[PDB]
């Protein structure tokens, strides 16, 4: 009965969204930790958190944590973070007790400044050969590295944009993505925050929007919701 | 992130409604990033504005009861107060120019 | 002896660069043509060639086809694409006669810009979450849906970067990546198109280094070579 | 792309080395991106230093012969002829800025 991704991989997009469906549709009453409980023993071999470590990462971390002592928690560490979300981060790693993986490039912020350069000032193709070598790459060989097949990330339906495109359960690289606090609205993870002890990113209570890398890459529609009425 | 006036559920009735004088309430959350995303523009127009208009925050984190009370649907809304009586009302994130705009027409 | 993937993905990122490395290390005293025609049985099911259609498309585009005819040439169709740069597809698919596939999103350019508007003001994750939508995603499905596991690309070491990282062979998403023209320079592409008779892209001879996407998106070391000396 | 005095291997020796003045040239290459990309800035040079500079433009795809007799390595190189006489080669893409600095420095 536990699914067979080998199988899911060798059938297209639409009739894996659709024969996902049918199984996302019950995976949409539960609740985060039901989803990633769920998860655990439904789906195979190793499950790794990804993290960002941004505004929200103490919730994922802290809920999956919990569930799962020491799990792989992925961080492709680009080389330009902020200094205090690497704080924040060996922070958290020492309070929540993580197994951190760090991914980084296969060369440095000044080899890539020799090598190639300003790339953020090349525009998008630049940013895109950017994100490629700084994160697409390091979480692909992530995945590879740690043999996984299972992986949970604190997205939301709200941060940017994952409408009803962005299952609770997915298969990206031939892996089974999975987002439990998919559903959760700013409120929520607010609360999570205040009941477990949990304090936000360091920058947000000072102007940074949303928080990732520094140079010049870092710097909401209009409203949020107490629930139009 | 907010330096101003900042009020409560029990000082509303004092401070806002019983205040002589045109005062902007800015019913906010920690979590709202558009909310947040004001602050430096309503410390700005409480310099610009300052002896005409008092700027004023709330926080409907641990001060719930008084958005229900004028109809808040969804933070960030900027309410305007003429002694004690509400004037205008917007909603959502705006701009320097916008709120200056917004402030402006109606303290007249 | 026939190369088996389903192996490789059973293997990590280094070991996988290892093994294929004596492989490539052939692939290298070969030429674009060689190549091609080696990876044409080699490799596994579906051939696939994906084209951007800019500046010098029609020469990864002509070779690839002229070897095999009537190849799925996959366009990723962003929907902001320069005009010229349609007709410039629709010229040559006409010219060169291509088995064109076209991918564009789940959601049209109007669609897109009332559901999230427009994300390339909206900083890195909004150009991330428009590269993964318009892009990534449709090329995603498109490999799915044409059964792919070898995948050409018109892709030099010169363009933007790609040093001694990317081989003549590799593997992306669980499908053989394969860049023929890799090591050619502009000359070689320049003479390739006189040559057989082939034209650079419209836009190329007015201004645009780079052309792409239209929405300011697109809008080079200080040289080039006839060979230091 | 390229509106100039557009030379050829042929020309050379009267439109360059016989020429009464001082002529800027400029080995591009049709493939090069950055030696299309100075050719609107060579154009307001052009403009701009009418009558003291004679702009020029030597496209190697067809003329390469000429290209080794300067020792040109790399294209975009700009050569500065001052009454047939080489005075001075930059290598590479340019701004405005530069390019006026390069020339006016040599010019006198």
């Amino acid at each position: 009965s536990k699914l067979d991704l080998n199988a899911l991989n060798e059938l297209p997009k639409v009739d894996r969204i659709l024969a996902l469906a049918e199984t996302n549709a019950e995976l949409e009453k539960l609740d985060a930790e039901g989803r990633v409980a769920w998860a655990l023993d439904n789906l195979p071999g190793e499950y790794v958190l990804s993290s960002s470590f941004g505004i929200q990462a103490a919730v994922s971390l802290h809920l999956v944590n919990q569930i799962r002592p020491d799990i792989p928690v992925i961080l492709t560490d680009t080389g330009y973070l902020f200094p205090e979300t690497y704080r924040f981060i060996d922070e958290l790693t020492d309070k929540l007790k993580l197994n951190l993986k760090v991914y980084r490039a296969t060369e440095s912020a000044a080899w890539q400044e020799a090598r190639y350069g300003k790339l953020w000032e090349q525009g998008v193709e630049g940013i895109e050969k950017y994100n490629d070598i700084n994160k697409v790459e390091p979480m692909n060989r992530a995945l590879k590295e740690l043999n996984a097949q299972t992986w949970f990330a604190g997205l939301r339906r709200e941060q940017s944009g994952s409408r009803a495109n962005l299952p609770v359960l997915a298969i990206q690289r031939g892996v089974f993505k999975v987002l439990p606090i998919i559903d959760w609205d700013n409120r929520t993870i607010y609360q999570y925050l205040q009941k477990h002890g949990l304090k936000y990113h360091p920058l947000w209570d000072e102007g940074y929007l949303s928080v990732g890398d520094t140079h010049t890459t870092r710097k909401l529609k209009r409203e949020c919701g107490l629930h139009e009425g | 992130s907010d330096k101003i006036i900042h009020l409560t559920d029990d000082s509303f009735d004092t401070d806002v409604l019983k205040a002589d004088g045109a005062i902007l309430v800015d019913f906010w959350a920690e979590w709202c990033g558009p909310a947040k995303m004001i602050a430096p523009i309503l410390d700005e127009i409480a310099d610009e504005y300052q002896g005409k208009l008092t700027v004023a925050k709330l926080n409907i984190d641990q001060n719930p009861g008084t958005a229900p009370k004028y109809g808040i649907r969804g933070i960030p809304t900027l309410l305007l107060f003429k002694n004690g009586e509400v004037a205008a009302t917007k909603v959502g994130a705006l701009s320097k120019g916008q709120l200056k705009e917004f402030l402006d027409a109606n303290l007249a």
